[PDB]
């Protein structure tokens, strides 16, 4: 089957409660990542999937693993603090790699999203040029907006996605009333 | 009544509308965080105090039933509210009515009793007011210094401070609110009576012994550059030591307002200053003094050098015990715990000496006994 | 109902516990298995001045 | 001492109990010794400054309780016992 590994980065900010969008979209988004690691289990259960947060003192939650039946609990009790942190979330899963078990597992990392970046050009070209060096699929999911969805982050992943043959894909939802898991399940990263 | 809203919210004064439009936009947007940094800047800017009484009912009940938004900024907009209207009666019903609002989700009830106590601290209480602020300073010594609930707490101790029952404390927790200062954002002139009062309250505080801790921090004797170096050179000479009694009795004369009670403790206090500083200048060469100058220092007579002793002994800073026949003034251990720049030069001289000879005596003894004995 | 929300948490630390208890729960089976021999009990209270 | 140890220690501070710390060397050139125990306790600062993890030395000693003594001893061959008199005292005295 598929042999790669998966890194999720949920956002714990106070962004996520908003009433005007889903009520409490934190539950929507953790059944998202229920049915994309349930659907990554029913096609190769030996993918192993960890919990992150992009909190400023981030905290595994849990280990890269197949067991998902702790990190259904793991996905609870998200201590909802600080706003946002982008240079070290990235930097503290993309460097983890090499820390799995399985060393045929390919690179895979996703995040959500929730609050603005925080971060200039500069670290956006830096970090970009980084992701771009060491050749990690990256997909970038952006949950809720202040400002205009994608003004730098346009350039932000034309520079960081290589391989332009079936390659990385950047998924960008619009304001809607409808669950998310349709919306991000459109592209190919599900299934 | 969310339809109902857009009547008295479009409705407003000559320059409301100017933040009227984003905070209806931010409103229809239903965006609370936005909605919430909206009403701080409001609350920011200094309004008139005579239309917002409707805004701030309004943004109270949507603050009261959002229960998204840290309700910390409700504890901010509250207290502007208690500051407008200036009527305790319906404040303890309010930050009641918080407290049972405020679920057990953040410790906000270090706040929370900040502002009950804070509010108490007028002329109706002060005993239960002062059990409750050690009711505060006991209740959370967690991890979360950021300060600034302790730096309110500083205020309460100011308010505290405006009793003349305890001097003590307010220095204990000025030298944490002289360890918390960020930045100077704050504004100067209110630091100008801030180092006004913390210098005189430094000076009356006889908790402690040395001034050189208040003097150390630069963040004061740059903040006074400004203000009349009356107080900068009575403070340098109350630190450096003094040796004359003309500047120490024209500004022991020059604040007239509870100095005159205090200025015989405060001679008794900087009597030991002539003593700490006169042994530890001469570190050796005959450590053994006199009283000659101390009676000299000390423009005092011989029969009282005996109390004077008596008293430098019975505070416990010094530890000098005298075998002597003839009066004779010997000294032991003791803190300088301001400066000393001569100390710190003789201190890589004494200390070099002190390393090379022990050096030296290494080379000497193992030179041959390694070659003899190894 | 967002308060009684974290009983969720509970709940799942109980259950890892029923999960965790089945080994060292288990091994009792095999310390325990047999008694070799029989002796007597004497019961005599002692004092160690937990 | 870098300052990340307070977030890595800060982890076994949270789910562990009040976590000691330990700094040696990577060549064992030193001569001193090379266990320091340092615990993780805040300590309220005179000067003001906020509270933070500090780092206080605790004394430590290097022993064997039953078969570690006699394990090194065999595998070394070389050093000696306390052998009071005259060349440990004197080995002592000299360096």
């Amino acid at each position: 089957m598929v042999l790669e590994s998966t890194m999720v980065c949920v956002d714990n900010s106070e962004y996520m409660r908003n009433g005007d969008f889903l009520p409490t979209r934190l539950q929507a988004q953790q059944d998202a990542v229920n049915i994309v690691c349930h659907s990554k289990t029913r096609s190769n259960p030996e993918n192993n999937v960890g919990l992150i947060t992009l909190a400023n003192d981030c905290e595994v939650l849990t280990t890269l693993t197949p067991d998902t039946g702790r990190i259904l609990s793991k996905l609870h009790t998200v201590q909802p603090k600080g706003k946002i942190t982008f240079c070290t979330g990235i930097r503290v899963a993309h460097l983890a790699l090499k820390h799995r078990q399985g060393k045929n597992h390919k690179m895979r990392i996703i995040a959500f999203v929730g609050s603005p970046v925080e971060d200039n050009e500069k670290d956006l070209v830096k970090l970009a040029k980084r992701l771009k060096k060491e050749k990690v699929n990256v997909d970038i999911i952006n949950f809720g907006e202040e400002e205009v969805n994608t003004e730098k982050l346009t350039a932000f992943v034309n520079t960081l996605n290589g391989k332009d043959g079936t390659g990385s894909h950047l998924v960008t939802v619009p304001p809607g009333p409808s669950l998310a898991d349709a919306l991000i399940s459109s592209p190919i990263l599900a299934g | 009544d969310v339809p109902g809203f857009l009547q008295q919210s479009q409705n407003s004064g000559p320059g409301q509308p100017a933040v009227w439009h984003r905070l209806e936009e931010l409103y229809t947007k239903k965006l609370w965080h936005q909605l919430t940094l909206q009403v701080l800047d409001f609350v920011q800017d200094p309004c008139f105090a005579q239309g917002d009484g409707l805004i701030k009912l309004y943004e109270n009940f949507i603050s009261e039933f959002e229960h998204r938004v840290n309700p910390l900024s409700l504890v901010e907009i509250i207290l502007h509210v208690v500051r407008q209207m200036t009527d305790p009666n319906v404040a303890l019903t309010f930050l009641e009515k918080t407290r049972e609002k405020v679920k057990s989700s953040d410790e906000a009830v270090i706040l929370c009793k900040t502002a009950i106590g804070a509010l108490k601290l007028n002329i109706g209480d002060l005993q239960v007011t002062k059990e409750t602020i050690e009711d505060v300073e006991e209740m959370l010594n967690n991890l979360p210094g950021v300060t600034s609930v302790h730096s309110r707490f500083y205020d309460l101790s100011s308010k505290y401070y405006q009793t003349i029952g305890n001097h003590a404390s307010y220095y204990k927790d000025a030298l944490r609110f002289l360890g918390c200062v960020d930045i100077k954002d704050l504004p100067v002139s209110e630091q100008q009576e801030r180092a006004f009062t913390l210098g005189l309250a430094g000076l009356l505080g006889e908790g402690v012994f040395n001034f050189g801790e208040l003097l150390m921090h630069p963040v004061l004797e740059s903040l006074r550059n400004t203000d009349r170096q009356w107080l900068i050179d009575t403070l340098y000479a109350f630190n450096s030591g003094n040796v004359e009694r003309f500047q120490t009795l024209k500004t022991a004369w020059g604040q007239q307002p509870d100095l005159a009670a205090n200025e015989a403790q405060l001679l008794r206090k900087i009597q030991l200053l002539c003593l700490m500083e006169m042994t530890f200048t001469r570190p050796a060469n005959h450590r053994q003094l006199t009283f000659e100058e101390i009676a000299k220092s000390a423009k005092i007579t011989v029969n009282e050098v005996e109390l004077l002793v008596m008293k430098a002994l019975s505070v416990g800073l010094v530890k000098g015990s005298i075998d002597e026949v003839d009066k004779r003034v010997h000294m032991t251990w003791v803190q300088p715990r301001v400066l000393d720049l001569q100390q710190i030069k003789g201190m890589k001289d004494r200390l070099e000496f002190w390393c090379t000879d022990v050096k030296s005596m290494e080379m000497l003894v193992e030179h041959q006994a390694h070659d003899i004995l190894t | 109902k967002i308060m009684k929300s974290e009983v969720l948490r509970v709940t799942h630390e109980l259950q890892a516990m029923k999960d965790k208890i089945k080994e060292n729960s288990e091994k009792i089976k095999v310390n325990k298995t047999l008694p070799y021999l029989v002796s007597n009990v004497i019961e005599l209270l002692d004092v160690d001045p937990q | 001492l870098h300052k990340n140890d307070i977030a890595i220690n800060e982890l076994m501070k949270r789910y562990c109990p009040n976590s000691v710390l330990v700094i040696i060397d990577v060549k064992p050139k030193d001569l001193g010794l090379p266990t320091e125990a340092y615990i993780s306790v805040e300590e309220v600062h005179d000067d003001g400054t906020p509270t933070s993890k500090t780092f206080e030395h605790v004394t430590s000693e290097i022993g064997a309780e039953e078969a570690e003594e006699v394990g090194v001893e065999h595998l070394l061959r070389d050093i000696k016992d306390t052998t009071v008199g005259t060349l440990s005292q004197r080995i002592t005295n000299q360096v």
